[PDB]
């Protein structure tokens, strides 16, 4: 079974930065479409970013525009989320998900509809104090 | 005077073009049509086709000439990959899944199948092969599922370099036309190089 | 070239109120990070508060928290240290210094390390009965 | 029959004792030499190698005519602005790339080199200017900037010195540590394609 594993998180302070990583085991993230989604407590899950299949058109949500950067390395088969200038309301748990095809923004469809096939466990990111 | 032999049936062309579900691209279903009369009029009252290209023969001349050993094969592909089903093109489908020879005598028919070959939140029943050691020789089917190693380390099981070769087009109804499903039937036949078996409208 | 000039002081009583204010002339305090430090007589100098960049990430110490309210206005370019319910041991001379970048507690470094540029002159604040 | 010589001064650019600041980014020209793109890989555990319009492994078997190279160091959390099509403090006031840019962008860490105890106050960046910056321009001038209605003459409040020094200490986090950034700007123009790569 193809599994996706995350790494990162910690005790970052406001104004700091982190790099979240998501590494696969059976699929090439250069032929699938990857993304990030988050869960603050007491809320419903909302997307963060996406990369399409080839080359990669990066899409970003309105809350995190300009601050976060999504990128993929095809040698280690790992997608990276470089988060810059984290605010105190950004504390959540982050999930990485993958789907076959250039699934982000084809036609009247967009990745906020949370229906990706592959998914993972999640890593806690907190920022406070 | 024209003399053509005794015939019984009207060839199973309706039974191929209108089935419940077609085969995947890596394992395309191929059928043989022989010992009947092949009327190419039942194909016209089928759909407003997206691509009807014939090589070596005109579409309107198809009833009054005849031939032998016709092959019909069917599969379901992505929207932007329809132009790869042609002699002399390259791509993921045309190099690893389905190759036509340069000297091809036949026709290619494609139409839209979104209302049937698509379900909400994914339709993961249509697979294609993306990783293969080498290119595919014309008309060759590879149903082999084995871990593909893209790294120096020999692969024992799914790993950062070990990739399963079959990926699944995720047909979804809200996609744009270029990612929508399309059913492709390719007819192949030989003209006047063998004794004929099927010809069509008798007199 | 760049000067930090403090204001305030006087003869306050326990439980009284005060608003210390040091004004930046040269540098601008929305791109620089400032804070307050004090030195009691016969003791070594210890920090009071900080503000970081422009967001505001107020940082207090255990011996000084619960009575101080740091604040800043981007209009008059003057940082404010409002005094609420001060005690009798708070008599000391106060200094403010500002360092470029979000300097206070942005890693393994807090402002305890007094390595600070733009050092100010000072204002004597005493309390008695 | 010709033997390969003039291996280009890529080593003199990459391995230097110190680089220049962002507002005063030094730019060198590499021409009339053959460019071996193999000395770049055996340098460091690189942080970022991201570029558009040309493949990394395909750099050997094509040709250009005039490549440029520039070097500067930026705060860690702002490396992402060195790319076509983004905004920010660097991307609008200090260094802006064209929207149609061909060339490659390299970054790596320099915490052990460009930092010391009690702060390193010898690299600077510009914080205020009147308007935006056209691509490929250097603004050396150091003049006061008026942000309010009252004109400020000499020096005082509401008028600010436009140069601000990054404080570099080794105990900062990753986003506030120095990252040396080198950008190549491969071009092809009226002059014939001269600089190329070695072959067998």
């Amino acid at each position: 079974q193809v599994q996706l594993q995350e790494s990162g998180g910690g005790l970052v302070q406001p104004g700091g930065s982190l790099r979240l990583s998501c590494t696969a085991s059976g699929i090439a993230l250069h032929t699938h479409a990857t993304g990030w989604f988050r869960q603050a407590p007491g809320k419903e899950r909302e997307g963060v970013s996406c990369i399409s299949s080839g080359d990669g058109t990066t899409y970003y949500e309105d809350s995190v525009e300009g601050r976060f950067t999504i990128s993929r390395d095809n040698a280690k088969n790992t997608v990276y989320l470089q988060m810059n200038s984290l605010k105190l309301e950004d504390t959540a748990v982050y999930y990485c998900a993958a789907d076959p095809g250039a699934v982000c923004h084809s036609g009247s469809y967009y990745y906020t509809d949370d229906d990706f096939y592959y998914r993972g466990q999640g890593t806690q990111v907190t920022v406070s104090s | 005077i024209v003399r053509f032999p005794n015939v019984t049936n009207l060839c199973p062309f309706h039974e191929v073009f209108n089935a419940t579900r077609f085969a995947s691209v890596y394992a395309w279903n191929r059928t043989r049509i022989s010992n009947c009369v092949a009327d190419y009029s039942v194909l016209y009252n089928f759909a407003p086709f997206f691509a009807f290209k014939c090589y070596g023969v005109s579409p309107t001349k198809l009833n009054d000439l005849c031939f032998t050993n016709v092959y019909a094969d069917s599969f379901v592909i992505k929207g932007n990959e329809v132009s790869q089903i042609a002699p002399g093109q390259t791509g993921n489908i045309a190099d690893y899944n389905y190759k036509l020879p340069d000297d091809f005598t036949g026709c290619v028919i494609a139409w839209n199948s979104n209302k049937l070959d698509s379900k909400h939140s994914g339709n993961y029943d249509y697979w294609y092969r993306s990783f293969r050691k080498s290119k595919l020789k014309p008309f060759e089917r590879d149903i082999s599922t084995e871990i593909y190693q893209a790294g120096n380390k020999p692969c024992k099981g799914k790993g950062p370099n070990c990739y399963f070769p079959l990926q699944s087009y995720g047909f979804r109804p809200t996609y744009g036309v270029g990612h929508q499903p399309y059913r492709v039937v390719v007819l192949s036949f030989e003209l006047l190089h063998a004794p004929a078996t099927v010809c069509g409208p008798k007199k």
